[PDB]
């Protein structure tokens, strides 16, 4: 069984893929879930319109 | 703390007074809100910076539609009345030079 990077992908490939799948969903709903904010968070200062 | 802090302390509140915007001050002081959203600290300086000349304008139309107030007036003429006070008697005594007896009295004219 050659070992060579190249074809050795086609073996290596595959785990990777399920470990990263298994790492995005874990960042998904975790990660961005707790840190993230969306829809353009920001602070907001009002003012009143003096006489 | 007993006997100097004591009597210093209305002197150093005084400059403090002077040097400093009360109104800023008074505003920065109270901390919090009660329900209603722009009471943080960030908001307040906005607002002071606009209530400088918001309260000129006010203290201006008060001057106008409200009967006039002595200390008002005295404030508006302090420096005419309080720091060059001397002003008006070398004045007056330039204006009767003329017929008095300071010119004998190493004096100028």
């Amino acid at each position: 069984t050659f070992g060579e990077l190249q074809t050795a992908d086609d073996y290596l490939h595959v785990l990777q893929l399920r470990s990263q799948n298994k790492w995005v969903k874990n960042y998904w709903n975790r990660s961005l879930q707790e840190t993230g904010k969306t829809n353009k968070a920001h602070v907001i200062s009002p003012q009143e319109q003096l006489r | 703390a007993n006997f100097v802090i004591p009597y210093l302390k209305p002197v150093a509140d005084f400059w403090n007074s002077l040097c400093i915007d009360q109104h800023q001050d008074s505003l920065f002081q109270f901390k919090g809100q009660t329900g209603s959203l722009g009471t943080d600290w960030t908001s307040k300086y906005l607002r002071s910076e606009q209530d400088v000349y918001n309260h000129k304008y006010l203290q201006y139309h008060k001057r106008v539609h409200e009967a006039p107030e002595l200390t008002d007036v005295i404030s508006d003429n302090v420096y005419r009345l309080t720091l060059f006070a001397g002003v008006e008697r070398v004045l007056s005594v330039r204006q009767a030079q003329a017929i008095l007896k300071t010119q004998f009295a190493g004096a100028t004219e």
